[PDB]
RNA sequence: UGCCUGGUGUCUUGGGUGU
């Protein structure tokens, strides 16, 4: 296989990928990262939605 | 003067014994448009001045694998550097030097166990691998203790 | 790491009162009394258990590397 | 510091790792055993090895 | 990595004799026993049963070194009795008073069971 | 050429009963093998 | 012909020596080696 | 092993395979073709192997 | 001559007192009683899988220190002086231990009732795993979360506690004589009255202190002996003890043939 | 873009604190390998002057 | 008869060991 392919087949496996923990953790990083990104841009009608997404992900055991 | 006189059997049963870890490192160096190193195990015909350790606990792709016991000189990484061909390919039925050996031997005072063998890449694209020796080290006369 | 199997000093086998230990501790026992309800004795013994660190409940929690 | 900081001994072969002196002769090496090391040189001639056993021992 | 095998305390090698005896004649009649393989346990109860004996002038033992499994121990007896012979009583008493020691105990332990 | 060079084997007799080992040096009738229980390399005659 | 394992999802896997390094499934760019085939035995001491 | 392949399509066409009728009698079927279905995830082998290619 | 008195017995401790016997021999009995009874210890590890948190050689030490049932030993023989080769079952015990944790939740504790006697000598009591109750679980050797598996073989060998103390069937023999200090063998440190600075031994009770008028006895020698011995359920006391006195006496015995045959 | 980028990189990885091509009479020992034998070692090492 | 190998950077720097 070719990195692309790789790259394709990984995408492909993403969309289909319910949940894992590693990747919960990634899109929580990043998430936390867009929320400061818009508290920096004073946006207050982004940061409700990053919040509410960080909050509805979260809660974790 | 400044000795001390241990337990023999408190040592047996686990008195101040310890784990010992050392990694080692290599990668596949860049030296032009296709001039690139190898991850293999070199072949006493198609390489040359090669190790005098042992080659026989590499695998296919050039590295031990974990659980191995490992001595002195034995070879962890086996890597090779292109050379350009000389004029053996005069009578030579394809058995002429073409690669220069470059492998990693374990240090000669050190043996263990191999623990734990990481392949990845590195900024550049290359291979890059990492390998972990694992040892117990039981407190013997001449080890240094302090209260 | 993990209790030892025996007493370095003496040899008495102290690896299966760990779990003792702790569910007398969880009733409310001083160490002390949870020591001499084990019939440890001596000091050498009771050290063993005092003053053991528990670091398998901390290297448990990392995900492992196989499956 | 001193001459009498190197001095020839006779060899005995012991098991484990560590160099052993008698402890009266701490005082000339200015010696004691917690960590410190010492260095032992091979005579390879006849000649060597007498002036060693005759004048250093 | 110069550590010894622990084996080597006890275990004898072939060519090694287990008991090696020669004559000390700066004194009559006295001869020095080498035993291999051995420490204090045997050699402390030899010595002090010896010890006792009115035919032994002279008894005594020493481990050259803690490294090395042996001892060399030093007997001298009257006129009379031969040195070896002395040492042969000494054992089988021991052994004697061994024998008796285990009945007892039994004994006791069955009563006590 | 010494074909049981690099080769593991096991010990059936003297003080090292079944012990696991990896033959080294094979000159004659002495042969070196690393064990992999402790860390040493032990000479054992090629009847064992 | 030798087999792998991924690094965060920990899935085996195999390569030929051409492959790009990389989980199939995670794309995963840390892989470690699988433990030896061979007996592995110890002096218990 | 394979089915996330590109040319995975075009290689299951017009093979012969086992297959479990459920209604169990094992038969051969031909391949008409292949049909990704989006949000259809199921279980492939195990409890990981979630997979969204289906076979017409 | 030489006697014996009971004061407690128990399967793993027995309290004696020792009398009419010279202090060497009781000092070698106790020596003997310590590292040259021989035993059934675990010797050699075999790790077909191991996948927890712990060392392949941490795991392997642990095992070889789990006490196990040694009472048939005499009739076994040792590794090296076994003509079979590779290991047979009348020189070595091969026990089994398999563990896995199953969920995706929680801890699994591996414990040595775990370790399952696979083959053996024929008949004999011996290799299985000391246990205090039949519900008692026994020593912990592990622990192990989800998809972590632990799978090896074990084989135990005979040996004494000389050449590792795995093979120690003791634990700490008390040994004590001369409570009152008649014979001065001991000089008392002291700062203001030694004798109101020192505890009482435990057997003080057991002698007649010494008479404010009485002299010193020069004449006088130890004579009693007061020692517990305990085991570490291996071997029970008294196994313990008349196995030590055996031991003793095969040593002497083989002195003796070596100096018969000598001439 | 690598100016700063080699610039930064180089000087927290020799120590030597100052341009590349200027190590010499430049303050070194500035950066140093963190100690990880033990965690009292480590903790000592980030609080030292 | 298919037949066996010794050859190991340099320069800086930093942290340590024993006096
Ligand atoms: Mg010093
Ligand atoms: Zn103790
Ligand atoms: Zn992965
Ligand atoms: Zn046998």
């Amino acid at each position: 296989l070719s990195n692309d392919e790789v790259n394709s087949i990984v995408k492909m496996k993403q969309s289909l990928s319910s949940n894992t923990g590693f990747n919960t953790v990634l899109k929580k990083a990043q998430l936390q990262e867009e929320l400061e990104e818009a508290r920096d841009a004073h946006d207050h009608e982004r940061v409700a939605r990053i919040e509410a997404e960080l909050k509805s992900i979260g809660a974790e055991s | 003067e400044d000795s001390m006189i241990m337990n023999q059997s408190s040592i047996d049963r686990g008195l101040f014994r310890s784990l010992f870890f050392r990694s080692y490192m290599d990668q596949e160096k860049r030296f032009g448009i296709s001039i690139v190193e190898e991850f293999e195990k070199p072949t006493r015909a198609t390489t040359l001045r090669l190790k005098h350790g042992t080659y026989e606990k590499l695998d296919e792709d050039g590295l031990i694998a974990p659980g191995v016991r490992v001595s002195g000189d034995d070879i962890i990484i086996g890597k090779t550097t292109p050379i350009p061909p000389d004029t053996e390919e005069l009578g030579q039925r394809t058995k002429y030097h073409t690669k220069r050996d470059a492998s990693t031997p374990l240090r000669s005072t050190e043996n263990g166990i191999v623990d734990q063998v990481l392949l990845t890449t590195n900024q550049e694209g290359l291979k890059f691998v990492k390998v972990r020796m694992r040892t117990t080290k039981v407190p013997q006369i001449g080890d240094k203790f302090a209260s | 790491m993990i209790i030892p199997v025996r007493c370095f000093s003496c040899g008495k086998v102290v690896g299966d009162k760990w779990d003792a230990y702790l569910r007398l501790l969880e009733e409310g026992k001083q160490e002390g009394d949870a020591l001499d309800e084990l019939k440890l004795k001596r000091y050498c013994c009771r050290r063993m258990v005092l003053t053991h660190v528990d670091l398998i409940e901390k290297f448990l929690r990392y995900n492992p590397l196989e499956k | 510091l001193h001459k009498m900081s190197m001095m020839a001994h006779r060899v005995k072969v012991m098991p484990y790792s560590t160099f052993r002196l008698n402890l009266s002769v701490t005082s000339p090496y200015n010696a004691d055993f917690d960590g410190d090391e010492m260095n032992l040189h091979v005579p390879q001639s006849e000649e060597t090895r007498a002036e060693l056993s005759q004048l250093c021992a | 990595m110069n550590a010894p095998d622990r084996f080597e305390l006890f275990i004898l090698p072939d060519d090694v004799p287990k008991l090696k005896i020669t004559p000390d004649s700066r004194v009559p009649n006295c001869i020095i026993i080498k035993f291999e393989r051995e420490d204090h346990t045997l050699a402390n109860l030899l010595r002090e049963e010896l010890a006792l004996y009115p035919d032994v002038t002279f008894v005594a033992y020493k481990v050259e070194h803690p490294l090395f499994a042996n001892f060399v121990m030093r007997l001298q007896t009257e006129e009379g009795t031969r040195p070896k012979q002395a040492l042969e009583r000494a054992c089988a008493s021991i052994i004697n008073k061994l024998k008796t020691l285990d009945h007892k105990f039994n004994e006791e332990w069955n009563i006590k069971n | 050429r010494d074909p049981t060079l690099n080769k593991t084997v096991k010990i059936r007799q003297g003080g090292y009963k079944g012990k696991i080992g990896i033959v080294k040096e094979a000159n004659g009738d002495r042969f070196r093998v690393e064990l992999h229980n402790p860390n040493k390399t032990i000479p054992i005659p090629c009847s064992f | 012909g030798v087999k792998y394992t991924c690094g965060a999802c920990a899935h085996n896997f195999s390569l030929n020596k051409s492959d790009p390094v990389r989980c199939k499934e995670c794309g995963h760019r840390v892989i470690y080696k699988a433990r030896t085939k061979r007996m592995i035995q110890f002096d218990a001491r | 092993k394979y089915w996330y392949y590109p040319e995975f399509d075009d290689v299951v066409k017009g093979m012969y395979l086992r297959l479990n009728t459920g209604s169990s009698p094992y038969k051969v079927v031909e391949v008409l073709g292949s049909q990704r279905i989006k949000g259809s995830a199921y279980g492939l082998n195990s409890k990981e192997n979630n997979c969204d290619m289906y076979l017409k | 001559e030489p006697k014996v008195n009971i004061i407690n017995a128990q399967d793993d401790e027995v309290e004696l007192m020792l009398s009419d016997v010279n202090l060497s021999l009781a000092n070698s009995l106790r020596r003997t009683m310590l590292a040259e009874v021989p035993t059934l210890a675990i010797d050699l590890v075999e790790i077909k899988m191991n996948t927890s948190v712990l060392a392949d050689e941490f795991i392997s030490h642990r095992l070889g220190l789990i006490p196990l049932v040694s009472e048939d030993v005499e009739e076994m023989k040792y590794s090296r002086d076994c003509t079979c080769e590779d290991y047979c079952d009348e020189c070595s015990v091969v026990l089994e231990l398999s563990a896995r944790h199953e969920g995706e939740e929680g801890t699994t504790d591996v414990y040595s009732s775990s370790l399952i006697k696979v083959s053996g000598p024929g008949n004999l009591n011996v290799g299985e795993p000391v246990r205090r109750d039949d519900y008692d679980q026994g020593i912990l050797l592990c622990k192990l979360r989800n998809h972590q598996e632990l799978n090896i073989r074990c084989i135990a060998k005979k040996g004494i506690a000389k050449e590792h103390a795995k093979w120690s069937p003791c634990s700490a023999i008390a040994f004590e004589y001369d409570p009152h200090n008649k014979l001065k063998h001991t000089d008392f440190w002291f700062e203001v009255d030694a004798k109101k600075e020192w505890p009482d031994s435990k057997y003080a009770t057991w002698e007649e202190p010494p008479k404010p008028g009485e002299v010193f006895d020069y004449k006088a020698k130890p004579n009693r002996f007061y020692m517990t011995v305990e085991t570490t359920g291996s071997l029970k006391a008294n196994q313990v003890f008349s196995r030590g006195i055996k031991t003793l006496q095969e040593k002497l015995a083989n002195v003796l043939f070596e100096l018969e045959n000598s001439r | 873009s690598t100016t700063i980028t080699s610039g930064l990189k180089y000087s927290l990885a020799t120590g030597n604190w100052g341009e590349q091509k200027k190590a010499m009479s430049s303050r070194a020992g500035v950066s140093q390998v963190l100690n990880r034998y033990t965690y009292s070692s480590t903790l000592s090492h980030l609080r030292r002057t």
